[PDB]
């Protein structure tokens, strides 16, 4: 039952121990976003092409 | 979030006119377009279906289409006939003679561009258009042929919008012509490709309900349209009133359509009213059992012959939400085999305080694999005639080729085999 | 009416339970991967308890109690007996055991072995993960180091109750069914896994007289099935031997201690495994293994989470599981299990 | 100083955000107009009026419009409330890609305006749902961009875990896995709030027949308030966002603490004779009081932090901890000290007047990093597996530019996460 008190103002805190143990870049995001945008644009183009037929 | 409504042909304009009379009443709009309602919870989402005109008038964002003036002249004279924008009446003089080819290729092609001019005008005046909803039958010529032609042209001009339809399926019990299976098969082929969601309103089911359930021996189109307008009111409640579930056409499609081609819904309603019926107010347990019963389905399919992929239930009126949840959970626990286990929580429930009319009602929308029974019935009838090339001259005479019929038949047979595949999964 | 899944085809007990459920027109068996079930006859290891009872409106029950391994594993049972407040000071029916790794209670075992050696007391110990019986600490510890995984050095009984004729060792297996409301039920019929070789002190390597394991007797005992079919004596034959040869009933000399041990064991782990505060319900069939010494004292040896039944008792035991544990939660439209209770109510 | 910016994304984030700020205002004696007749300056800025350092974002206006016209309309600056026209339709792909790309830059600018008013920004608190298209999709895009624009700042999450009782979409499991995968590297600590756990607590403890979002959000706000109290009052434990990471996050991926709050008592009850410490401390180990449905009895602890509020003295806390250990299933991993970090805020709990919660003299929120929370991932992953096996609804995501590859990549990451909890938890 070890206790370790830390700071005291509008209340208080402490620790009680019972027993011891034993980045994608901005460009990197934009490419993926635009890669999906083109896939969207392409699918829409395929649809409009099929409707044009 | 605006919806552009289009109604085409005799059926499309008759059910469409009723839908507008029904919701106009619900939203406190009188035949002159003026609001005189006892709640504002009627005007909160009024813009979804109505435009706001000069003297605080609400005008339906509806486009009335037909190749014959008859039905549209009947509308213009009916109770709410003056509510519609006069410019939005677009009609020809030579009808379609219940011929899909005439509506899609010849007579309809001559009138289609002028309809699209009205569609475009209504769309340009939308802050954010969600999509379109078309009412029509698949057995006639204008609604069936020209309606699917309109869908195709609209999709080309608005590929990123939702295309929703209320499609009346034909039946020998309530038939106008022997070529209905031809028209229906040709239209279903168009629907499978160019709609996001289609509410399958079966005339066979509407007839059997009027005859067997309501005991209306000798039912009229007016009797069938009573059920239709009531169902149409129920299925669109989530779009017309403030809500959280399926509040727009896209979220509805995302929740209801797991596979792109499988977007044909089986509506249901309770209680089944008869024009001028008697006294009681159906308890929540009674509403739930009925709306899930084969006898309350607007498509002549036995849900016990297939499985539900997704379901959307809507309760209207003042009732216990705890009781609704208990009853909804009970129907699934008592019939868990009829709901696909591979789509968790596939039954969603919504409640609206404003009832239709009635004190309390329940509307069902089910994407069931049993819907293949409807497509099988049509496919059987279509094949019986096509096998012997019966009545094809009326179609080939308009420019069509037999190959087009073989493709429509094949695409519908594929649709049936796809619904069966997911029933055996 | 109700639906069930079978996720353990190797379980002989629940294979019969499955057949009994299907024999009535109330139960339908779904594919093992279907989550829309009422009863789950789950797998022995890595059962998905987290996914249970989350399907709304559906009442789910599983044939296992999550956390029962803290009683059914050899090392965790030793840990439970020595550390539980309910057992640490009161347990007089568990042989002196120490967990051995190749925590490690190795130091404490050597202290106890040296105390018994100097005082001239019995010093035979048994090591189990592969079982070695010896009176030499050096021999016992070296055996553990050779094999991997944790062994447990238990005190070897040395003076067991021997069955006459034959003068042979035996162990008792009792079947205990704990239902959804934690009601402990002892199945009326037990089994004596007897040895078919005369028991002798010392030697130890004669595994046919020292180990009463059914597989050990079937494959190595030349007299297998000599006294009773499959080396399995029932409680009627055992009660008759007891009342005759020793002038005492089985339900007084041995069964009272058995009932006491079962209730103490299951209630020590009760707060850690209770499904009252969980979205699903649990039930489990346990296999309690006992050993009786010459002074008629019952000793708990092991607890089995997934036990195997005796051929003739399968029909009655599996029907009892269907009635007490399954039919209590899922009832159908319209005295073989003793409910173990405290002296006070 | 050390400021904290809150970002509320989608309906759940916004509506929960409204409840938290309503509570913070009551706790700090701030009126709806910002007037207040310092530690609280980490969440509020001052004029000549106390304005929340918060940003509300949604791809549709109707929910944020309620804030713009509600009781707390004066509280926020118009630029802090950002809305689009078209929502993500419960589709992660629409929120992250199609519609997200259109509004992201505007959001980052409005956030930059808040960051520019900070002398020493600590980091962000992001509130969002796992199930919504904006909550899942837009949030992960936002987190990705924030990691770029603010590199070393901390980012905490309050994630609303899906529950069928209140679920609005069948594809919520998909959105949950997709957002968790994308956000995992960019979140330092995430507090999951299972709506099912909150739902049941409202029914069981507050006797509410059918809980509404208002009921759920007020209970959620209390737990969120307990967690952020240390940042808004001088408090000695969890004084900064970095402290949450260090006291509760042993491994970067295992950053999901389980929150347990007590007592939750009905405002009308009256039989209440005030619960003591040890009564409330014991409740922290009752599954019925957890924010996520799981069994901590069968999960190993990596951290345990007790946050008391109100009339609490250390003596009682220590005595309570001492007894609890001898009567509970508190098992720690063999690589961690079996100890409890305790914090006491003498400020008693505040309740909303005319609310469902009763006002108490003392309360406690326990934040514990237990492997039992992995049950929540298992449930979600199983639902994802059921649908994905048949590719159900996948076309809606592919239609927005996504690929089936992202679905299996996100699922593989979740499989690794479930395995990480397994490795730690034995
Ligand atoms: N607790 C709680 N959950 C909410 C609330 N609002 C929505 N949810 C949950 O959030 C999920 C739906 O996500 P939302 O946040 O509503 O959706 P969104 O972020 O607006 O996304 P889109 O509508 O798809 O653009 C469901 O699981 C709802 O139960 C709320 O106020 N409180
Ligand atoms: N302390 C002890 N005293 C006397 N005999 C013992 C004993 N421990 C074990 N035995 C004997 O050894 C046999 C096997 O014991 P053990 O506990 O290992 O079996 P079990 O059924 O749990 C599985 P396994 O096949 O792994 O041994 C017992 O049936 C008994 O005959
Ligand atoms: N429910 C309903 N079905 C109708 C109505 N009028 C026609 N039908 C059905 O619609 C089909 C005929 O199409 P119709 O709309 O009359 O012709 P169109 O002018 O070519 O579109 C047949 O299957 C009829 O049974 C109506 O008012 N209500
Ligand atoms: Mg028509
Ligand atoms: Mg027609
Ligand atoms: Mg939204």
């Amino acid at each position: 039952e070890v206790i370790e008190l830390n700071k005291c103002t509008s209340g208080q805190s402490w620790e009680v121990i019972l027993k011891p143990p034993s980045d994608p870049s901005l460009e990197e995001i934009q490419k993926k976003l635009e890669a999906a945008e083109e896939r969207r644009k392409y699918q829409e183009a395929e649809l409009l092409k099929h409707l044009a037929e | 979030r605006e919806i552009v409504h289009i109604q085409a042909g005799q059926c499309g304009n008759q059910i469409g006119a009723k839908f507008w009379e029904v919701i106009s009443d619900e939203h406190g709009i009188d035949p002159t377009g003026s609001y005189h309602g006892d709640s504002d919870l009627q005007l909160e989402r009024i813009n979804v279906y109505y435009n706001e005109a000069t003297g605080n008038k609400y005008v339906p964002r509806a486009i009335l289409v037909d190749l014959e003036p008859g039905t549209m002249d009947s509308v213009r004279s009916g109770p709410f006939g003056q509510i519609f924008r006069p410019d939005n009446f677009v009609f020809g003089q030579s009808g379609a003679g219940n011929n899909w080819a005439k509506g899609h290729y010849t007579e309809g092609a001559e009138l289609v561009d002028s309809v699209l001019d009205v569609v475009r005008k209504e769309s340009e005046s939308c802050d954010c258009l969600q999509g379109f909803q078309l009412t029509h039958s698949l057995g006639g010529g204008t609604g069936s042929g020209m309606g699917t032609l309109l869908i195709s042209k609209i999709r080309e001009e608005y590929p990123d919008r939702i295309m929703n339809t209320f499609s009346v399926m034909p039946s020998p019990k309530v038939s106008d012509t022997v070529v209905e299976p031809y028209n229906a098969t040709l239209s279903v082929h168009q629907l499978v490709e160019n709609t996001d969601e289609t509410y399958c309103i079966d005339n066979e089911a509407l007839y059997d309900i009027c005859f067997r359930t309501l005991k209306l021996t000798t039912p009229t189109y007016g009797d069938l349209n009573h059920l239709v307008s009531a169902t149409m009111s129920g299925v669109t409640t989530c779009l017309r009133f403030p809500g959280q579930l399926n509040a727009d056409l896209r979220k509805l499609a995302v929740n209801m359509v797991p596979f792109p081609r499988l977007h044909f819904f089986m509506p249901g309603f309770a209680p089944l009213t008869s024009r001028g019926s008697q006294y009681r107010a159906l308890t929540v347990p009674e509403l739930t059992q009925q709306m899930f019963d084969s006898k309350n389905m607007m498509a002549a399919c036995d849900p016990r012959h297939g499985r539900y992929l997704t379901v959307a239930a809507i309760f209207r009126g003042r009732m216990s939400m705890k009781e609704v949840d208990e009853q909804m959970l009970n129907v699934q626990n008592k019939n868990s085999s009829y709901f696909v286990e591979w789509i968790p929580n596939n039954v969603k429930t919504a409640v609206c305080d404003i009832p239709p009319g009635l004190k309390m009602s329940a509307t069902f929308i089910g994407n069931s694999t049993a819907i293949q029974e409807l497509f099988k019935r049509i496919s059987e009838q279509f094949t019986a005639m096509f096998r012997r090339k019966a009545f094809l001259h009326w179609y080939t005479g308009e420019g069509m080729d037999e190959m087009e019929f073989t493709e429509a038949e094949s695409n519908m047979n594929d649709l049936v085999s796809e619904y069966q595949q997911y029933q055996d999964a | 009416g109700y639906t069930f899944v079978v996720r353990d085809e190797n379980s002989s007990v629940y294979a019969e339970v499955s057949r009994l459920l299907l024999a009535t027109g109330h139960w339908k068996r779904l594919r093992r991967d279907n989550p829309r079930f009422n009863l789950m006859l789950g797998e022995r290891n890595r059962l998905p308890f987290g996914r249970l009872g989350h399907e709304p409106g559906l009442v789910q029950l599983v044939n296992y109690y999550r956390g029962a391994d803290k009683l059914c594993r050899k090392a965790s049972l030793v840990k439970l007996i020595k550390t539980s407040p309910e057992l640490a000071e009161s347990c007089t029916w568990f042989p002196e055991s120490y967990v051995i790794y190749p925590t490690d209670e190795r130091e404490f075992f050597l202290a106890s072995y040296n105390r018994k050696k100097e005082d001239g007391e019995g010093n035979v110990w048994i090591a189990k993960s592969g079982i070695l019986i010896s009176s030499e600490a050096s021999e016992l510890l070296d055996f553990i180091d050779n094999q991997g995984q944790v062994h447990v050095i238990q005190k070897y009984l040395e003076h067991p109750l021997l069955l006459e004729p034959g003068h042979r060792k035996f162990d008792i297996r009792s079947w205990v069914l704990v239902d959804h409301q934690y009601n402990i039920y002892l199945y009326r019929e037990g089994v004596l896994r007897t040895a078919s070789e005369p028991y002798h002190v010392d030697n130890f390597q004669d595994k046919t007289c020292h180990l009463t394991n059914h597989c050990i007797q079937k494959e190595y005992s030349k007299n297998y099935g000599k006294y009773e079919e499959g080396n399995e004596m029932f409680f009627k034959e055992f009660n008759q031997y007891l009342t005759s040869a020793l002038n005492i009933t089985l339900e007084s000399s041995i069964l009272l201690q058995i009932k006491h041990i079962i209730r103490n064991c299951l209630l020590s782990v009760e707060p850690a495994i209770s499904t009252k505060h969980l979205p699903y319900q649990s039930f489990q069939l346990f296999g309690f293994d006992f050993m009786v010494d010459e002074e008629l004292k019952v000793w708990l040896i092991e607890v089995n989470g997934a036990p195997a039944c005796a051929q003739k008792l399968y029909a009655e035991l599996c029907q009892g599981i269907v009635d007490i544990a399954i039919s209590s939660v899922f009832p159908p439209p319209d005295a073989a299990f003793i409910k173990l209770e405290n002296l006070y109510f | 100083m050390r400021e904290c910016i809150s970002i509320h994304v989608g309906q759940a984030g916004v509506q929960i955000g409204n409840a938290c700020w309503e509570l913070y205002c009551l706790e700090h004696g701030i009126q709806p107009d910002g007037q207040m007749p310092d530690s609280f300056n980490t969440f509020f800025s001052e004029t000549g009026k106390h304005v929340p350092r918060a940003v509300f974002v949604d791809l549709e206006p109707t929910v944020i419009d309620e804030v713009r016209t509600g009781t707390y309309r004066q509280l926020f600056h118009p630029e802090q409330l950002i809305t689009g026209k078209e929502d993500a339709a419960n589709n992660y792909a629409r929120g992250h890609y199609t519609i997200g790309k259109e509004i992201i830059d505007l959001v980052l600018d409005r956030i930059r305006k808040l960051a520019d008013q900070c002398t020493g920004l600590q980091g962000f608190l992001v509130f969002h749902s796992f199930g919504g298209g904006t909550g899942s999709g837009f949030t992960s895009l936002l987190m990705e961009r924030l990691s770029v624009d603010y590199g070393k700042k901390s980012k905490l999450e309050f994630s609303i875990y899906p529950a069928p009782q209140v679920s609005t979409a069948v594809v919520e499991p998909y959105n949950s896995i997709l957002t968790t995968h994308t956000t995992l590297e960019h979140s330092d600590c995430a507090f999951m709030v299972d709506n099912e756990a909150i739902y049941d607590i409202c029914r069981r403890n507050l006797d509410i027949e059918r809980p509404t979002y208002t009921n759920l959000n007020r209970l959620i706000s209390q737990i969120v308030s307990s967690i952020t109290a240390s940042l808004r009052f001088d408090g000695a434990l969890n004084v900064d966002l970095t402290e949450f990471q260090t006291n509760l996050v042993p491994y970067p991926r295992i950053h999901f603490p389980l929150a347990t709050y007590a007592p939750v008592i009905s405002a009308e009850k009256a039989y209440h004779e005030q619960l003591s410490v040890a009564e409330i401390t014991n409740a922290c180990f009752e599954p019925a009081n957890q924010m996520v449905k799981c069994d901590p009895r069968h999960g190993k602890y990596m951290a345990c932090c007790l946050l008391y509020r109100g009339d609490v003295v250390p003596k009682d806390v220590n005595a309570a901890i001492a007894t609890i250990k001898t009567k509970r299933s508190i098992q720690f991993v063999d690589w961690c000290p079996t100890g409890f970090k305790v914090g006491i805020n003498y400020q008693p709990p505040t309740v909303v007047p005319g609310g469902d919660l009763a006002k108490v003299q003392r309360a406690v929120c326990m934040l514990s990093n237990t492997t039992a929370i992995a049950e929540a991932w298992a449930r979600l992953d199983h639902k994802f597996d059921l649908m994905y096996a048949k590719r159900a609804f996948v076309h809606w995501y592919v239609g927005e530019g996504m690929e089936e590859g992202e679905f299996s990549e996100a699922r593989e990451d979740m499989a690794a996460l479930e395995k990480d909890y397994e490795e730690v938890g034995v």
